[PDB]
């Protein structure tokens, strides 16, 4: 299972080291793949980049980088935690302690998220040897990549700035069943919203080609669908550009035999398609269950299996 | 220690539940108090007689 | 009815200790406190002089 | 190999028994990897959703979010079925049946859903127990993505018309996707909602961010390096697509969260990720269609 274990430095105190025991089942980041390695390299005091901590874009650039680990272990002088990354082969299901206020369901794929919500307990201070640990959000990636939006937007259009008024939408504020979810709203940083503000003005540029405008055609038709059509007319979102874009073949076919709606489709589903992926770190685990309980409480252990 | 119900079906299958806890015990005092008059006190060492 | 029979009466007369007292005009929790978190541009039709 | 053991339910007509023993090497995707699973559970009737039989994209949906099995005996009284997710990587090589083109020594076959193909060919319809069993088909992922995006855009034709798709060439001979007849119809009609998706994701993707490049870079870096590489591509496209449409920080910014949860969740529906690879040995290397295959677990 190529283990990577992790040296208890000196001795934390009693209270630091029964905080330890509970984080079994957490998620660790190591930047590296060792065998032998420092406490202190996995700490949120290693996160920190020249001088300055990363903020909460930051972050998701820095567990772009680097590879998660679920602890599956706590000895008394090393922490062991098999490489998800690479180490997954595993006949069964290393179990993965679901820690948010959302809940797993089955088959539902895991990306982690840095902590983000308006309540949180992330902070697992040890004050023995000078360290923390922020353990990342576990999270189904459809909410993850939700979230993940929320904060690549709030950092862009605070960005703008917007000119008009004083008072935005919210965009800190989710829901995932019930339960509003509040974001966090906090710092944003040049470099961290540049890099998601980059990548994503990049790749929506490459998912329009040729054939695109052969699409493009399509929005009065969709419109018109918008209005006779239950469905159709639930996938036109309220607040919709598209709608705004209502409110055109122009010949240029270089020689008939190219089939540049198909070239579209792939090229857009490569590049717009894969976002969530790119702007944050795409799941790598799934829930699964062997007993057939098919969810898991917030706060229990998720079986989980590789990618999904 | 609990007991099981192996059960056919879809509902999930169980395990043994075992289970564990301390209480910690609680604490009071009692008191009561009497007296002796300095009257008292000269008598009964000597004193007085 | 009170304790002993003794048929009673409450009346609003009996309120004015509560509502005759200058701690119904103080609004400066509310106000401030309902403050923060600023709210949308309401047409202020009505409310603009 | 961590098998998980289906219950035949009641008796079963003696030619409803044959159409099962005829389904070992099928793939199964049970809903949970209990070891003991219903067959009710599995069969397509357990795919209902809205009150309806779901759509292709219903469909992949569901074989996303449910767990493959490869079919290993068939018993009477029992289906005995390996998930594909589970256990090491590269092991349990189980035996699949191919369907339509060859499956050479490797490419890892995406299970996509059955309508694709001939509709309801396939269907295998269990009228004793009064349950149907749809079995994906399993195609490689370099053409099963092909395919799939081929189909789509054919709808895309289809659904406003005044170089056939088509035909495919495969290995040795050309393949044909059309059955015409009104099969099409029922194709075209269950990629009906997959299409729109599709065609909305799109119109909704690039509206988004031709408002957003000239409402942005108006506010560095940012400006400069944008224009920078996307000469006569990006803002090209923003005059051609301005010219033949219409034009908010505040929608804006609300509706590029919108759009980018959902792009991503159609990547997710599609690309359909390998469930298994075909490493064979002291085999043919090439599986013929309807022959089985060795298999194993990941790409």
């Amino acid at each position: 299972c190529f283990e990577a274990d992790i040296a208890i430095p000196s001795g934390i105190s009693r209270p630091d080291a029964a905080a330890l025991q509970r984080c079994e089942g957490r998620v660790v980041f190591l930047p590296t793949i060792r065998r032998q390695l420092a406490l202190a390299d996995v700490a949120h005091e290693s996160f920190v980049s020249g001088g300055v901590s990363p903020d909460t874009l930051g972050l998701l650039l820095a567990y772009r980088r680097r590879f998660p680990a679920v602890i599956t272990r706590v000895l008394p002088t090393r922490i062991v935690a098999c490489p998800v990354d690479l180490g997954l082969t595993h006949a069964g299901t290393v179990n993965l302690r679901n820690t948010s206020p959302v809940d797993l369901c089955n088959g539902d794929p895991v990306s982690l998220v840095p902590p983000v919500f308006e309540g949180q307990a992330t902070d697992v201070r040890l004050e023995s040897l000078d360290l923390t640990l922020r353990f990342p959000v576990p999270l189904p990636t459809p909410l993850a990549r939700e979230i993940v939006a929320r904060l690549v937007a709030r950092g862009i259009r605070d960005l703008n700035p917007d000119r008009t008024p004083g008072e935005l939408p919210d965009l800190n504020v989710l829901y995932y069943n019930g339960a509003r979810l509040s974001l966090v709203a906090d710092v944003q940083q040049l470099a961290s919203v540049n890099t998601e503000l980059r990548s994503l003005v990049l790749n929506m540029v490459y998912s329009i080609t040729e054939g695109t405008t052969l699409i493009l055609t399509l929005i009065p038709r969709l419109l018109a669908l918008s209005a006779q059509d239950g469905y159709v007319n639930a996938l036109l979102q309220m607040q919709s550009v598209t709608r705004e874009a209502a409110q055109a073949p122009m010949l240029m076919q270089d020689g008939e035999r190219r089939l540049p709606l198909y070239e579209a489709l792939v090229a857009w589903l490569a590049h717009a398609g894969q976002l969530g992926d790119i702007l944050a770190l795409a799941p790598a685990v799934r829930v699964c269950t062997f007993d057939g309980a098919a969810v898991v409480q917030s706060g229990d252990m998720a079986p989980v299996i590789r990618y999904p | 220690h609990q007991p099981l119900i192996a059960r056919d079906g879809p509902h999930p299958v169980e395990q043994p539940v075992h289970n564990y806890m301390t209480k910690v015990i609680d604490r009071r005092a009692l008191n009561a108090a009497f007296s002796l008059a300095t009257e008292a006190i000269a008598l009964l060492t000597g004193e007085a007689l | 009815w009170g304790k002993d029979h003794q048929v009673l009466r409450l009346s609003m007369e009996n309120a004015v200790g509560t509502v005759c007292h200058p701690s119904l005009m103080n609004i400066d929790a509310a106000v401030g406190g309902v403050n923060h978190d600023p709210v949308e541009a309401a047409n202020p039709y009505g409310a603009y002089v």
